Protein backbone atom coordinates (compact mmCIF):
# COMPACT_ATOMS: atom_id res chain seq x y z
CA UNK A 1 0.00 0.00 0.00
CA UNK A 2 1.24 3.48 -1.17
CA UNK A 3 1.31 7.16 -0.33
CA UNK A 4 0.81 10.48 -1.69
CA UNK A 5 1.61 12.68 0.65
CA UNK A 6 0.60 16.63 1.10
CA UNK A 7 3.24 19.44 2.05
CA UNK A 8 -0.09 21.20 3.34
CA UNK A 9 -3.63 22.89 2.02
CA UNK A 10 -3.71 26.38 1.71
CA UNK A 11 -6.94 26.44 -0.13
CA UNK A 12 -9.97 25.11 0.14
CA UNK A 13 -10.13 22.40 -2.25
CA UNK A 14 -12.51 19.17 -3.25
CA UNK A 15 -9.52 16.38 -3.59
CA UNK A 16 -10.50 13.35 -5.64
CA UNK A 17 -8.63 9.93 -5.37
CA UNK A 18 -10.11 7.64 -8.20
CA UNK A 19 -13.87 7.68 -7.44
CA UNK A 20 -13.61 9.10 -4.11
CA UNK A 21 -13.84 12.57 -3.06
CA UNK A 22 -13.58 14.56 0.55
CA UNK A 23 -13.52 18.03 1.48
CA UNK A 24 -10.11 20.00 2.97
CA UNK A 25 -11.18 23.63 4.71
CA UNK A 26 -8.39 26.19 4.21
CA UNK A 27 -5.21 25.89 6.17
CA UNK A 28 -6.38 22.60 7.54
CA UNK A 29 -4.13 20.40 8.83
CA UNK A 30 -4.14 17.54 5.68
CA UNK A 31 -1.05 16.18 4.79
CA UNK A 32 -2.24 13.39 2.04
CA UNK A 33 -3.89 9.79 1.26
CA UNK A 34 -2.09 6.67 2.08
CA UNK A 35 -3.41 2.38 1.75
CA UNK A 36 -3.67 3.09 -2.00
CA UNK A 37 -3.91 0.09 -3.59
CA UNK A 38 -0.71 -1.15 -6.00
CA UNK A 39 -1.11 -2.64 -8.83
CA UNK A 40 -3.23 0.13 -10.51
CA UNK A 41 -3.37 3.29 -12.54
CA UNK A 42 -4.26 6.02 -9.71
CA UNK A 43 -5.88 9.99 -10.62
CA UNK A 44 -5.68 12.43 -8.06
CA UNK A 45 -7.81 15.88 -8.54
CA UNK A 46 -9.30 19.20 -7.63
CA UNK A 47 -11.98 21.16 -7.74
CA UNK A 48 -10.86 24.81 -5.76
CA UNK A 49 -13.63 25.79 -3.31
CA UNK A 50 -13.68 29.33 -4.82
CA UNK A 51 -13.56 28.48 -8.78
CA UNK A 52 -15.05 25.47 -9.53
CA UNK A 53 -13.94 26.82 -12.93
CA UNK A 54 -11.08 24.09 -13.95
CA UNK A 55 -11.25 20.85 -12.57
CA UNK A 56 -7.89 19.23 -12.81
CA UNK A 57 -5.38 16.43 -11.49
CA UNK A 58 -2.81 14.04 -11.88
CA UNK A 59 -2.38 10.55 -12.87
CA UNK A 60 0.16 8.24 -11.46
CA UNK A 61 0.96 4.64 -10.48
CA UNK A 62 2.75 4.67 -7.55
CA UNK A 63 5.13 1.55 -8.72
CA UNK A 64 6.81 4.05 -11.04
CA UNK A 65 8.32 6.50 -8.02
CA UNK A 66 7.74 8.52 -5.03
CA UNK A 67 5.12 11.56 -5.68
CA UNK A 68 3.50 13.96 -3.75
CA UNK A 69 1.44 17.37 -4.01
CA UNK A 70 2.52 20.59 -3.06
CA UNK A 71 0.11 23.81 -3.64
CA UNK A 72 1.83 26.63 -5.87
CA UNK A 73 1.22 30.32 -4.79
CA UNK A 74 1.89 31.70 -7.87
CA UNK A 75 0.42 29.14 -10.62
CA UNK A 76 -2.29 28.80 -7.91
CA UNK A 77 -3.17 24.94 -8.07
CA UNK A 78 -1.52 21.86 -6.31
CA UNK A 79 1.30 20.32 -8.18
CA UNK A 80 2.21 16.77 -8.44
CA UNK A 81 6.13 16.37 -7.59
CA UNK A 82 8.38 13.45 -7.62
CA UNK A 83 11.09 12.90 -4.63
CA UNK A 84 13.93 11.09 -5.55
CA UNK A 85 15.35 10.65 -2.37
CA UNK A 86 13.93 7.75 -1.25
CA UNK A 87 15.23 7.72 2.41
CA UNK A 88 14.07 11.34 2.61
CA UNK A 89 10.31 10.42 1.32
CA UNK A 90 9.71 7.16 3.39
CA UNK A 91 10.83 9.52 6.43
CA UNK A 92 8.11 12.70 5.64
CA UNK A 93 5.57 10.22 5.20
CA UNK A 94 6.03 7.93 8.62
CA UNK A 95 6.69 11.24 9.90
CA UNK A 96 2.79 12.30 9.02
CA UNK A 97 1.19 8.83 9.30
CA UNK A 98 2.78 8.68 13.06
CA UNK A 99 0.72 11.84 13.76
CA UNK A 100 -2.42 10.61 11.47
CA UNK A 101 -3.24 13.36 8.73
CA UNK A 102 -3.25 11.19 6.12
CA UNK A 103 -7.03 10.05 5.39
CA UNK A 104 -7.50 6.54 4.42
CA UNK A 105 -8.27 5.67 0.90
CA UNK A 106 -11.59 3.83 1.61
CA UNK A 107 -11.36 1.07 -0.84
CA UNK A 108 -14.45 -1.99 0.28
CA UNK A 109 -12.92 -5.47 -0.30
CA UNK A 110 -15.72 -6.43 -2.07
CA UNK A 111 -15.63 -3.82 -4.41
CA UNK A 112 -13.71 -4.25 -8.19
CA UNK A 113 -15.29 -1.04 -9.09
CA UNK A 114 -11.60 0.77 -9.99
CA UNK A 115 -10.01 -2.52 -11.54
CA UNK A 116 -12.84 -2.40 -13.55
CA UNK A 117 -12.54 0.89 -14.30
CA UNK A 118 -8.89 0.80 -15.20
CA UNK A 119 -8.62 -3.04 -16.93
CA UNK A 120 -6.49 -1.24 -19.44
CA UNK A 121 -4.95 1.74 -18.44
CA UNK A 122 -1.49 1.58 -18.23
CA UNK A 123 0.85 4.86 -17.02
CA UNK A 124 3.25 4.48 -19.96
CA UNK A 125 0.28 3.96 -22.08
CA UNK A 126 -1.06 7.16 -20.84
CA UNK A 127 2.17 9.03 -21.51
CA UNK A 128 1.45 8.35 -25.48
CA UNK A 129 -1.70 10.83 -25.21
CA UNK A 130 -0.34 13.29 -22.44
CA UNK A 131 3.03 14.03 -23.61
CA UNK A 132 5.04 15.65 -21.02
CA UNK A 133 8.12 13.02 -20.46
CA UNK A 134 10.15 15.14 -18.16
CA UNK A 135 7.59 13.77 -15.30
CA UNK A 136 6.64 10.24 -14.54
CA UNK A 137 2.88 11.05 -13.97
CA UNK A 138 0.22 13.13 -16.03
CA UNK A 139 -2.04 16.57 -15.95
CA UNK A 140 -5.18 16.72 -17.39
CA UNK A 141 -7.93 19.06 -17.06
CA UNK A 142 -11.27 20.42 -18.19
CA UNK A 143 -10.34 22.47 -20.62
CA UNK A 144 -7.36 20.44 -22.76
CA UNK A 145 -8.31 19.60 -26.29
CA UNK A 146 -7.49 17.14 -28.34
CA UNK A 147 -5.46 16.47 -31.57
CA UNK A 148 -8.65 16.23 -33.10
CA UNK A 149 -10.36 19.57 -32.03
CA UNK A 150 -7.19 21.52 -33.22
CA UNK A 151 -7.81 20.52 -36.51
CA UNK A 152 -11.39 21.73 -37.24
CA UNK A 153 -4.06 25.39 -30.17
CA UNK A 154 -0.84 24.83 -27.99
CA UNK A 155 -0.20 21.70 -28.74
CA UNK A 156 1.77 20.61 -26.07
CA UNK A 157 -1.39 20.66 -24.19
CA UNK A 158 -3.53 18.42 -26.08
CA UNK A 159 -4.92 15.08 -25.34
CA UNK A 160 -3.31 12.72 -28.50
CA UNK A 161 -6.12 10.71 -28.35
CA UNK A 162 -6.10 8.54 -31.39
CA UNK A 163 -8.07 10.49 -34.16
CA UNK A 164 -11.00 8.40 -35.46
CA UNK A 165 -13.38 9.94 -38.62
CA UNK A 166 -16.10 7.80 -39.97
CA UNK A 167 -16.12 9.99 -42.90
CA UNK A 168 -12.53 10.10 -43.98
CA UNK A 169 -9.98 8.06 -46.22
CA UNK A 170 -8.65 6.06 -43.79
CA UNK A 171 -12.26 5.18 -42.71
CA UNK A 172 -13.37 4.30 -46.31
CA UNK A 173 -11.58 2.00 -48.95
CA UNK A 174 -11.74 3.17 -52.29
CA UNK A 175 -14.15 1.38 -54.19
CA UNK A 176 -16.24 -0.06 -50.96
CA UNK A 177 -17.81 3.15 -50.11
CA UNK A 178 -20.86 2.27 -49.02
CA UNK A 179 -19.42 -1.49 -47.89
CA UNK A 180 -17.27 0.80 -45.63
CA UNK A 181 -19.44 3.42 -44.37
CA UNK A 182 -22.20 1.03 -43.54
CA UNK A 183 -20.33 -1.83 -41.92
CA UNK A 184 -17.01 -0.12 -40.42
CA UNK A 185 -15.68 -3.64 -39.60
CA UNK A 186 -12.81 -2.97 -42.00
CA UNK A 187 -12.06 0.36 -40.25
CA UNK A 188 -11.95 -1.07 -36.67
CA UNK A 189 -9.99 -4.53 -37.40
CA UNK A 190 -7.52 -3.54 -40.23
CA UNK A 191 -7.20 -0.02 -39.71
CA UNK A 192 -7.01 0.67 -35.67
CA UNK A 193 -6.74 -2.95 -34.34
CA UNK A 194 -4.22 -4.56 -36.25
CA UNK A 195 -2.54 -1.92 -37.79
CA UNK A 196 -2.81 1.71 -35.01
CA UNK A 197 -3.32 0.33 -31.63
CA UNK A 198 -2.14 -3.34 -32.22
CA UNK A 199 -4.44 -5.32 -30.24
CA UNK A 200 -7.96 -5.00 -28.59
CA UNK A 201 -6.05 -4.24 -24.96
CA UNK A 202 -5.12 -0.88 -26.05
CA UNK A 203 -8.40 -0.10 -27.65
CA UNK A 204 -10.22 -0.73 -24.44
CA UNK A 205 -7.43 1.09 -22.73
CA UNK A 206 -7.44 4.14 -24.53
CA UNK A 207 -11.62 4.27 -24.69
CA UNK A 208 -11.24 3.39 -20.51
CA UNK A 209 -8.80 6.37 -20.37
CA UNK A 210 -11.28 8.87 -22.57
CA UNK A 211 -14.35 7.89 -20.46
CA UNK A 212 -12.42 8.80 -17.04
CA UNK A 213 -11.16 11.99 -18.01
CA UNK A 214 -14.58 12.55 -19.14
CA UNK A 215 -16.36 12.01 -15.91
CA UNK A 216 -13.60 13.61 -13.48
CA UNK A 217 -12.58 16.15 -15.59
CA UNK A 218 -15.65 17.34 -17.75
CA UNK A 219 -13.53 17.05 -20.36
CA UNK A 220 -15.48 17.09 -23.51
CA UNK A 221 -12.94 16.14 -26.31
CA UNK A 222 -12.70 12.82 -23.58
CA UNK A 223 -16.22 12.43 -23.96
CA UNK A 224 -16.21 12.49 -27.94
CA UNK A 225 -13.65 10.18 -27.86
CA UNK A 226 -15.23 7.69 -25.70
CA UNK A 227 -18.24 7.95 -28.05
CA UNK A 228 -16.39 7.86 -30.98
CA UNK A 229 -14.57 4.54 -29.74
CA UNK A 230 -17.64 2.62 -28.34
CA UNK A 231 -19.37 3.89 -31.84
CA UNK A 232 -16.85 2.36 -34.21
CA UNK A 233 -17.43 -1.14 -32.68
CA UNK A 234 -21.54 -0.95 -32.46
CA UNK A 235 -21.14 -0.03 -36.33
CA UNK A 236 -18.68 -2.88 -36.92
CA UNK A 237 -20.71 -6.17 -38.24
CA UNK A 238 -17.58 -8.47 -37.55
CA UNK A 239 -16.00 -7.75 -34.05
CA UNK A 240 -14.52 -10.85 -32.23
CA UNK A 241 -16.74 -12.75 -29.89
CA UNK A 242 -14.15 -11.73 -26.63
CA UNK A 243 -14.31 -8.14 -27.57
CA UNK A 244 -18.23 -7.54 -27.56
CA UNK A 245 -18.22 -9.22 -23.92
CA UNK A 246 -15.56 -7.38 -22.67
CA UNK A 247 -16.98 -4.18 -24.17
CA UNK A 248 -20.37 -4.94 -22.49
CA UNK A 249 -18.53 -5.05 -19.10
CA UNK A 250 -16.24 -2.18 -19.02
CA UNK A 251 -19.53 0.26 -19.98
CA UNK A 252 -21.35 -1.93 -17.52
CA UNK A 253 -19.27 -0.14 -15.01
CA UNK A 254 -18.77 3.18 -16.45
CA UNK A 255 -22.53 3.58 -16.81
CA UNK A 256 -22.55 2.05 -12.95
CA UNK A 257 -19.92 4.95 -11.71
CA UNK A 258 -21.24 8.03 -13.80
CA UNK A 259 -23.04 10.27 -11.50
CA UNK A 260 -26.85 10.37 -11.83
CA UNK A 261 -26.94 14.12 -12.25
CA UNK A 262 -24.03 14.02 -14.97
CA UNK A 263 -25.55 12.02 -17.53
CA UNK A 264 -27.64 14.67 -19.49
CA UNK A 265 -24.29 16.20 -20.35
CA UNK A 266 -22.33 12.92 -20.40
CA UNK A 267 -24.06 10.91 -22.39
CA UNK A 268 -24.70 11.40 -26.02
CA UNK A 269 -28.27 10.19 -26.86
CA UNK A 270 -27.58 9.39 -30.48
CA UNK A 271 -24.34 7.19 -29.87
CA UNK A 272 -26.05 5.35 -27.24
CA UNK A 273 -29.54 4.82 -29.23
CA UNK A 274 -28.02 3.55 -32.23
CA UNK A 275 -25.61 1.34 -30.55
CA UNK A 276 -27.97 -0.34 -27.96
CA UNK A 277 -31.24 -0.74 -30.71
CA UNK A 278 -30.33 -0.26 -34.13
CA UNK A 279 -26.47 -1.08 -34.66
CA UNK A 280 -25.16 -4.50 -35.36
CA UNK A 281 -24.17 -5.36 -32.30
CA UNK A 282 -27.97 -4.22 -30.53
CA UNK A 283 -28.06 -7.70 -29.14
CA UNK A 284 -24.61 -7.96 -27.51
CA UNK A 285 -24.88 -5.37 -25.13
CA UNK A 286 -27.04 -7.55 -22.36
CA UNK A 287 -25.73 -6.01 -19.33
CA UNK A 288 -24.94 -2.68 -20.59
CA UNK A 289 -28.72 -2.30 -21.73
CA UNK A 290 -30.03 -3.12 -18.73
CA UNK A 291 -28.29 -0.54 -16.75
CA UNK A 292 -29.05 1.80 -19.33
CA UNK A 293 -32.71 1.00 -19.12
CA UNK A 294 -33.25 0.93 -15.67
CA UNK A 295 -31.23 3.98 -14.84
CA UNK A 296 -31.33 6.49 -18.03
CA UNK A 297 -34.93 5.09 -19.56
CA UNK A 298 -35.46 9.27 -20.53
CA UNK A 299 -32.31 9.47 -22.57
CA UNK A 300 -33.51 6.53 -24.67
CA UNK B 1 -24.73 25.65 -46.07
CA UNK B 2 -28.35 24.75 -46.79
CA UNK B 3 -29.21 26.87 -49.71
CA UNK B 4 -32.57 28.65 -50.00
CA UNK B 5 -34.79 31.63 -50.96
CA UNK B 6 -32.32 33.56 -48.93
CA UNK B 7 -29.21 32.85 -51.13
CA UNK B 8 -30.91 31.45 -54.29
CA UNK B 9 -28.93 33.91 -57.04
CA UNK B 10 -25.87 32.39 -55.68
CA UNK B 11 -26.70 29.40 -58.55
CA UNK B 12 -26.52 32.08 -61.48
CA UNK B 13 -23.08 33.60 -60.64
CA UNK B 14 -19.81 32.21 -62.32
CA UNK B 15 -18.70 29.20 -59.92
CA UNK B 16 -19.44 26.19 -61.25
CA UNK B 17 -22.20 24.35 -59.54
CA UNK B 18 -24.36 21.07 -60.35
CA UNK B 19 -27.68 20.16 -58.83
CA UNK B 20 -28.63 16.40 -58.11
CA UNK B 21 -31.57 14.75 -58.17
CA UNK B 22 -31.58 10.86 -57.21
CA UNK B 23 -35.40 10.84 -57.15
CA UNK B 24 -35.82 8.91 -60.01
CA UNK B 25 -32.71 6.55 -59.92
CA UNK B 26 -34.78 3.80 -58.44
CA UNK B 27 -37.92 3.49 -60.47
CA UNK B 28 -40.47 0.42 -60.07
CA UNK B 29 -43.99 -1.21 -60.70
CA UNK B 30 -45.86 -2.66 -57.90
CA UNK B 31 -47.92 -5.53 -59.06
CA UNK B 32 -49.71 -8.40 -57.53
CA UNK B 33 -47.84 -11.80 -57.72
CA UNK B 34 -49.88 -15.39 -59.04
CA UNK B 35 -50.42 -16.42 -55.83
CA UNK B 36 -51.69 -12.81 -54.48
CA UNK B 37 -48.12 -11.15 -52.86
CA UNK B 38 -47.26 -7.81 -54.20
CA UNK B 39 -44.10 -7.81 -55.67
CA UNK B 40 -41.91 -5.55 -57.21
CA UNK B 41 -40.40 -4.91 -61.02
CA UNK B 42 -37.76 -2.35 -61.67
CA UNK B 43 -38.01 -0.04 -64.84
CA UNK B 44 -34.94 2.20 -66.23
CA UNK B 45 -34.11 5.20 -63.61
CA UNK B 46 -31.90 8.37 -64.42
CA UNK B 47 -29.68 10.48 -62.22
CA UNK B 48 -30.41 14.34 -62.87
CA UNK B 49 -26.97 16.14 -62.80
CA UNK B 50 -28.13 19.75 -63.92
CA UNK B 51 -25.70 23.44 -64.06
CA UNK B 52 -28.50 25.82 -63.61
CA UNK B 53 -26.23 28.54 -64.81
CA UNK B 54 -25.92 26.95 -68.02
CA UNK B 55 -28.39 24.39 -68.67
CA UNK B 56 -26.47 21.76 -69.27
CA UNK B 57 -27.73 18.13 -68.13
CA UNK B 58 -25.88 15.26 -67.54
CA UNK B 59 -28.83 12.47 -67.89
CA UNK B 60 -27.14 9.02 -66.31
CA UNK B 61 -29.61 6.28 -67.18
CA UNK B 62 -29.82 3.73 -64.77
CA UNK B 63 -30.28 0.28 -66.32
CA UNK B 64 -32.56 -2.09 -64.48
CA UNK B 65 -29.77 -4.52 -64.47
CA UNK B 66 -27.62 -2.66 -62.13
CA UNK B 67 -30.42 -4.10 -59.45
CA UNK B 68 -30.18 -7.26 -60.64
CA UNK B 69 -29.45 -9.50 -57.25
CA UNK B 70 -29.09 -6.67 -54.86
CA UNK B 71 -31.13 -5.95 -51.30
CA UNK B 72 -31.72 -2.78 -49.85
CA UNK B 73 -32.19 -1.02 -53.24
CA UNK B 74 -33.71 1.73 -52.25
CA UNK B 75 -30.62 2.20 -49.81
CA UNK B 76 -28.35 0.73 -52.92
CA UNK B 77 -29.68 3.86 -55.24
CA UNK B 78 -28.36 6.73 -52.93
CA UNK B 79 -24.56 4.92 -52.75
CA UNK B 80 -24.88 4.30 -57.06
CA UNK B 81 -26.05 7.59 -57.25
CA UNK B 82 -22.70 9.12 -55.36
CA UNK B 83 -21.02 7.11 -57.47
CA UNK B 84 -22.11 8.04 -61.00
CA UNK B 85 -21.80 11.91 -59.40
CA UNK B 86 -17.94 11.10 -58.55
CA UNK B 87 -17.53 9.48 -61.66
CA UNK B 88 -18.83 12.39 -63.43
CA UNK B 89 -16.33 14.60 -61.97
CA UNK B 90 -13.54 12.95 -62.00
CA UNK B 91 -13.96 12.50 -66.01
CA UNK B 92 -13.98 16.37 -66.51
CA UNK B 93 -11.26 18.29 -66.72
CA UNK B 94 -10.16 19.99 -63.78
CA UNK B 95 -11.40 23.50 -65.23
CA UNK B 96 -14.75 22.03 -65.13
CA UNK B 97 -15.44 20.47 -62.02
CA UNK B 98 -17.39 21.69 -59.78
CA UNK B 99 -17.07 24.03 -56.41
CA UNK B 100 -20.17 23.30 -55.18
CA UNK B 101 -23.08 19.98 -55.56
CA UNK B 102 -26.65 21.11 -54.00
CA UNK B 103 -28.28 17.53 -53.17
CA UNK B 104 -32.06 18.06 -53.50
CA UNK B 105 -33.00 15.00 -50.92
CA UNK B 106 -30.94 15.43 -47.85
CA UNK B 107 -30.21 11.48 -47.89
CA UNK B 108 -27.81 12.29 -50.83
CA UNK B 109 -25.61 14.03 -48.33
CA UNK B 110 -23.33 10.85 -47.00
CA UNK B 111 -23.42 8.84 -49.66
CA UNK B 112 -22.16 11.84 -51.72
CA UNK B 113 -19.62 13.51 -49.29
CA UNK B 114 -18.34 9.45 -49.00
CA UNK B 115 -17.89 9.26 -52.62
CA UNK B 116 -16.20 12.52 -52.96
CA UNK B 117 -13.46 12.30 -50.11
CA UNK B 118 -10.55 13.11 -53.16
CA UNK B 119 -12.47 16.15 -53.48
CA UNK B 120 -12.16 17.73 -50.07
CA UNK B 121 -12.90 21.24 -52.03
CA UNK B 122 -15.92 20.69 -53.70
CA UNK B 123 -18.77 21.71 -51.21
CA UNK B 124 -21.81 19.45 -51.01
CA UNK B 125 -25.17 21.03 -49.27
CA UNK B 126 -28.57 20.53 -49.16
CA UNK B 127 -31.45 22.76 -50.07
CA UNK B 128 -34.74 23.98 -48.16
CA UNK B 129 -36.13 24.30 -51.44
CA UNK B 130 -38.34 21.98 -53.08
CA UNK B 131 -37.65 21.79 -56.73
CA UNK B 132 -39.73 20.03 -58.85
CA UNK B 133 -36.95 17.95 -60.75
CA UNK B 134 -38.76 14.77 -59.97
CA UNK B 135 -40.94 15.59 -62.86
CA UNK B 136 -37.80 15.74 -65.19
CA UNK B 137 -39.28 12.39 -66.52
CA UNK B 138 -42.56 14.31 -68.08
CA UNK B 139 -40.07 15.50 -70.71
CA UNK B 140 -40.83 12.84 -73.37
CA UNK B 141 -37.58 13.32 -75.31
CA UNK B 142 -36.06 12.39 -71.48
CA UNK B 143 -38.51 9.79 -70.76
CA UNK B 144 -37.93 8.18 -74.12
CA UNK B 145 -34.14 7.69 -73.93
CA UNK B 146 -34.31 6.65 -70.62
CA UNK B 147 -36.84 3.62 -71.14
CA UNK B 148 -35.16 2.92 -74.36
CA UNK B 149 -31.78 2.36 -73.00
CA UNK B 150 -30.46 -1.50 -73.16
CA UNK B 151 -27.30 -0.62 -71.07
CA UNK B 152 -26.16 2.16 -69.02
CA UNK B 153 -25.90 5.18 -70.66
CA UNK B 154 -24.93 9.24 -70.18
CA UNK B 155 -26.67 11.08 -72.36
CA UNK B 156 -26.01 15.02 -72.39
CA UNK B 157 -28.67 17.79 -72.98
CA UNK B 158 -29.04 21.33 -72.46
CA UNK B 159 -32.37 22.02 -70.59
CA UNK B 160 -33.09 25.21 -71.65
CA UNK B 161 -32.98 24.87 -75.06
CA UNK B 162 -31.74 28.17 -77.04
CA UNK B 163 -33.58 30.02 -73.68
CA UNK B 164 -30.04 31.53 -72.80
CA UNK B 165 -29.40 33.78 -76.49
CA UNK B 166 -32.32 35.70 -75.56
CA UNK B 167 -32.96 35.65 -71.65
CA UNK B 168 -30.63 35.23 -68.31
CA UNK B 169 -29.79 32.29 -66.48
CA UNK B 170 -32.05 33.53 -63.69
CA UNK B 171 -34.70 34.02 -65.92
CA UNK B 172 -33.96 30.70 -67.45
CA UNK B 173 -34.11 28.62 -64.21
CA UNK B 174 -37.47 30.07 -63.41
CA UNK B 175 -39.25 29.30 -66.03
CA UNK B 176 -37.66 25.52 -66.25
CA UNK B 177 -39.53 25.28 -62.33
CA UNK B 178 -42.59 26.75 -63.57
CA UNK B 179 -42.67 24.09 -66.41
CA UNK B 180 -41.66 20.93 -64.02
CA UNK B 181 -43.78 22.34 -61.02
CA UNK B 182 -46.91 22.48 -63.63
CA UNK B 183 -46.20 19.58 -64.95
CA UNK B 184 -45.92 17.95 -61.39
CA UNK B 185 -49.05 18.95 -60.12
CA UNK B 186 -51.15 18.32 -63.21
CA UNK B 187 -49.45 16.38 -66.42
CA UNK B 188 -51.75 15.76 -68.37
CA UNK B 189 -52.90 19.80 -68.55
CA UNK B 190 -49.41 20.96 -68.64
CA UNK B 191 -48.74 19.00 -71.44
CA UNK B 192 -52.03 20.11 -72.99
CA UNK B 193 -50.95 23.93 -72.66
CA UNK B 194 -47.37 23.37 -74.61
CA UNK B 195 -48.65 21.62 -77.22
CA UNK B 196 -52.49 23.13 -77.71
CA UNK B 197 -51.16 25.20 -81.13
CA UNK B 198 -50.17 22.48 -83.82
CA UNK B 199 -48.00 25.27 -85.57
CA UNK B 200 -45.37 25.51 -82.21
CA UNK B 201 -42.73 23.01 -82.83
CA UNK B 202 -39.96 21.36 -81.02
CA UNK B 203 -37.36 21.35 -82.82
CA UNK B 204 -35.48 18.22 -83.00
CA UNK B 205 -32.40 19.41 -81.13
CA UNK B 206 -34.50 20.58 -78.62
CA UNK B 207 -37.05 19.84 -75.37
CA UNK B 208 -39.38 22.16 -75.57
CA UNK B 209 -41.54 24.28 -78.18
CA UNK B 210 -39.87 26.97 -80.16
CA UNK B 211 -42.08 29.49 -78.81
CA UNK B 212 -41.61 33.34 -79.45
CA UNK B 213 -41.02 35.95 -76.39
CA UNK B 214 -44.61 36.54 -76.81
CA UNK B 215 -46.03 33.42 -76.29
CA UNK B 216 -43.93 32.44 -73.38
CA UNK B 217 -45.52 35.46 -71.69
CA UNK B 218 -48.84 33.27 -72.57
CA UNK B 219 -47.13 30.06 -71.72
CA UNK B 220 -45.88 30.82 -68.06
CA UNK B 221 -48.94 32.64 -67.25
CA UNK B 222 -51.13 29.60 -68.16
CA UNK B 223 -49.09 27.54 -65.80
CA UNK B 224 -49.36 29.50 -63.14
CA UNK B 225 -52.79 29.61 -63.59
CA UNK B 226 -52.52 25.22 -63.17
CA UNK B 227 -50.88 25.92 -60.48
CA UNK B 228 -52.74 27.62 -58.07
CA UNK B 229 -55.84 25.67 -59.52
CA UNK B 230 -54.46 22.54 -58.77
CA UNK B 231 -54.16 23.84 -55.50
CA UNK B 232 -57.50 25.03 -55.22
CA UNK B 233 -58.64 22.12 -56.51
CA UNK B 234 -56.75 19.66 -53.99
CA UNK B 235 -57.30 21.96 -51.05
CA UNK B 236 -60.85 23.31 -52.02
CA UNK B 237 -60.67 27.13 -52.45
C1 LIG C 1 -0.85 4.85 -27.84
C2 LIG C 1 -1.39 3.72 -28.71
C3 LIG C 1 -2.50 4.22 -29.65
N1 LIG C 1 -1.98 2.56 -27.86
C4 LIG C 1 -2.15 2.87 -26.38
C5 LIG C 1 -3.53 3.55 -26.18
O1 LIG C 1 -3.40 4.74 -26.88
C6 LIG C 1 -3.75 3.71 -24.69
C7 LIG C 1 -3.94 2.58 -23.92
C8 LIG C 1 -4.19 2.66 -22.57
C9 LIG C 1 -4.23 3.91 -21.99
F1 LIG C 1 -4.44 3.99 -20.69
C10 LIG C 1 -4.03 5.08 -22.74
C11 LIG C 1 -3.79 4.96 -24.10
Amino acid sequence: MNTVPFTSAPIEVTIGIDQYSFNVKENQPFHGIKDIPIGHVHVIHFQHADNSSMRYGYWFDCRMGNFYIQYDPKDGLYKMMEERDGAKFENIVHNFKERQMMVSYPKIDEDDTWYNLTEFVQMDKIRKIVRKDENQFSYVDSSMTTVQENELSDPAHSLNYTVINFKSREAIRPGHEMEDFLDKSYYLNTVMLQGIFKNSSNYFGELQFAFLNAMFFGNYGSSLQWHAMIELICSSATVPKHMLDKLDEILYYQIKTLPEQYSDILLNERVWNICLYSSFQKNSLHNTEKIMENKYPELL
Amino acid sequence: GAMNSSNYAELFNNDIKLFVDDTNVYRVTVHKTFEGNVATKAINGCIFTLNPKTGHLFLKIIHTSVWAGQKRLSQLAKWKTAEEVSALVRSLPKEEQPKQIIVTRKAMLDPLEVHMLDFPNIAIRPTELRLPFSAAMSIDKLSDVVMKATEPQMVLFNIYDDWLDRISSYTAFSRLTLLLRALKTNEESAKMILLSDPTITIKSYHLWPSFTDEQWITIESQMRDLILTEYGRKYNV
